[PDB]
RNA sequence: GCUUGAGUCUCGUAGAGGGGGGUAGAAUUCCAGGUGUAGCGGUGAAAUGCGUAGAGAUCUGGAGGAAUACCGGUGGCGAAGGCGGCCCCCUGGACGAAGACUGACGCUCAGGUGCGAAAGCGUGGGGAGCAAACAGGAUUAGAUACCCUGGUAGUCCACGCCGUAAACGAUGUCGACUUGGAGGUUGUGCCCUUGAGGCGUGGCUUCCGGAGCUAACGCGUUAAGUCGACCGCCUGGGGAGUACGGCCGCAAGGUUAAAACUCAAAUGAAUUGACGGGGGCCCGCACAAGCGGUGGAGCAUGUGGUUUAAUUCGAUGCAACGCG
């Protein structure tokens, strides 16, 4: 905030296998604190990703994570009377944060049958950068590419 | 104005430009003559410069630092 | 802080350009007396000498000729 | 294309735009590229990056001339005046010498009153 | 009569002091030509404007007007306004050394005379850039303003007119006295120039400050302190520095300068808060970074409005509106 540099709370990993990055992913999908129902979706979308790719649960998510993880974002740093954007590098603990956020919100739309079928396909198209999950990563670079003259 | 740094330069090192003006006179005659404000802004220039010098010889307080 | 003919007395000449090159920068501009430490009496005489050497093409007005 | 050996790279870095023109030793231009010609219209025209990309788009179309070494003529304050020459050194050229060619008057014509 | 007042000569010093005449460099603009290509320019952004008739950029050559970067410095000169590239001529003023000479020839000054920023006016030239007026494009609810693109008078020269400025250290001129310090500039004396010096004596000038003064701010040996000589100016504010009349001026206009009426105030300094699209520092889901909502729908409740015999009364910016 104004002065305090906080220390964030400790996060407990997924209770199927050791993965703290997956523990934050279910929190982004999380609605009204229903952890038990939310963990049932981040599982049932994960082995179904594995049968459609032949990989394991840990490595198949990371394949689709690198195509939705950005590297530069634009922030409004006011210099004076004019108003523009300033591209900066994304923090490593922040790189996955909006990467996992984009997968959930893209899986909020495009309803085939149910949620377990939504983000499983969203992880499938992001494994080969097809769906809208990577497009919301793509367009951020376009504002970053067109405004990279501000440094 | 002129700089060579004959063989081993690999960088500008062009401090000879800012050694005389490189901006000072060109951003002064590109506008605002007034025929007047060079007199006013220079009377107050040394007026504040001598008080920064007056307190340069009058800073002899303890100040507990 | 340096000294000049205020101590080693001689009259300012416009022909001995060897001494006049020490009081002009690489761009041909006149170095102020606040840097060389010369007195105001001979700085005014030096200014006429530089302007006279510039007229007789013994010292350049600038390096962009 | 004439296969020229050397040349001179004049840079006209004004307040609103940076014009980079690479000529020969006799002052005959061989090609040019400006910050406003390399996209970047509006506030992005007057920035050191647009001057930097102006030299990169001036690095080609000469290259046929085959210039190996060149001199840099810097004129005007510019938003850049350092990025446009850093990119010229990294474009594959040999920066021999740099001089300032700013048209500084000795109290000649009267400046305007504009921009109050 | 006399010499400390004033003045003259002798030898030197510094200075953008003034007038006249040439000359140098940079830069801007314009013209012609060469190379060279799609933008140039401008703004917070954009457009007017310029450009495929080839602009912008670069080079060469030429023509013009204005002003002199650096030196350059609360540095210097001049009564003031004001004056700065360099050189030739004429010339004014100031200061220092030690002598010589006149012998109060001094100070101020109504009227009068002369000089007198810039703008403007008359005649004849010149006109690069800048630029009132004016046009177009922008902003805005409107913008005949601030912004941008152009652009006339003028800014420049020769001779006159105008005599007006916040023409201001807002402090008239001359003369004497009264703690001091720190500097700048310009002479000069002595000692060792024995080594970028040391010790004094004059002119000008900057800052800080003792006594003293002042309503305070502040002035303070160049006093707004302590005394003398003379001139000018003021008698609450508005009206009004206006009209009338006189004088001057080609004109613009300047100078002299009221009254009726109207108000019990106007004003200056300083003090405490408040405010600032003032500055410096800091804080708060204030912003930022995210989550979930309202505003769309229905229903419940409250308020206003409408209606009614009554639809009791109160709350009704934040801090009232599922309130009493």
């Amino acid at each position: 905030p104004r002065r305090r540099v906080i220390g964030q709370r400790k996060i407990l990993p997924d209770p199927k296998f050791g993965s703290e990055l997956l523990a934050k992913f279910v929190n982004i999908l999380m609605v009204d604190g229903k952890k038990s129902t939310a963990e049932s979706i981040v599982y049932s979308a994960l082995e179904t990703l594995a049968q459609r790719s032949g990989k394991s649960e840990l490595e198949a998510f990371e394949v689709a994570l690198e195509n939705v993880r950005p590297t530069v974002e634009v922030k409004s740093r006011r210099v004076g009377g004019s108003t523009y954007q300033v591209p900066v590098e994304v923090r490593p603990v922040r790189r996955n944060a909006l990467a996992m956020r984009w997968i959930v919100e893209a899986a909020r739309k495009r309803g085939d049958k149910s949620m377990a079928l939504r983000l499983a396909n969203e992880l499938s198209d992001a494994a080969e950068n097809k769906g809208t999950a990577v497009k919301k990563r793509e367009d951020v670079h376009r504002m970053a590419e067109a405004n990279k003259a501000f440094a | 104005i002129k700089v060579r740094e004959n063989e081993p330069f690999d960088v500008a090192l062009r401090r000879f430009k800012r050694s005389c003006e490189k901006a000072g006179v060109l951003a002064e005659v590109r506008r605002r003559e007034f025929y007047e404000k060079p007199t006013t802004e220079r009377k107050r220039a040394k007026a504040s410069a001598v008080k920064r010098h007056a307190k340069k010889l009058a800073r002899e307080n303890a100040r507990r630092t | 802080f340096c000294r000049f003919t205020a101590e080693g007395v001689q009259e300012i000449d416009y022909k001995d350009i060897a001494t006049l090159k020490n009081y002009i920068t690489e761009s041909g501009k006149i170095v102020p007396s606040r840097i060389t430490g010369t007195r105001a009496k001979y700085q005014r005489q030096l200014a006429r000498a530089i302007k006279r050497a510039r007229y007789l093409s013994l010292l350049p007005y600038t390096d962009r000729h | 294309r004439k296969q020229v050996s050397d040349g001179v790279a004049h840079i006209h870095a004004s307040f609103n735009n940076t014009i980079v023109t690479i000529t020969d030793r006799q002052g005959n231009a061989l090609g040019w590229a400006t910050a406003g010609g390399s996209g970047f219209r509006g506030s992005r025209k007057s920035t050191p990056f647009a001057a930097q990309v102006a030299a990169e788009r001036c690095a080609d179309a000469v290259k046929e001339y085959g210039i190996k070494n060149l001199e840099v003529m810097v004129k005007g304050p510019g938003p850049g005046r350092e990025s446009t020459i850093r990119a010229l050194n990294a474009a594959g050229f040999r920066i021999t010498n740099i001089t300032d060619v700013t048209p500084i008057p000795h109290n000649g014509c009267r400046p305007p009153k504009k921009r109050r």
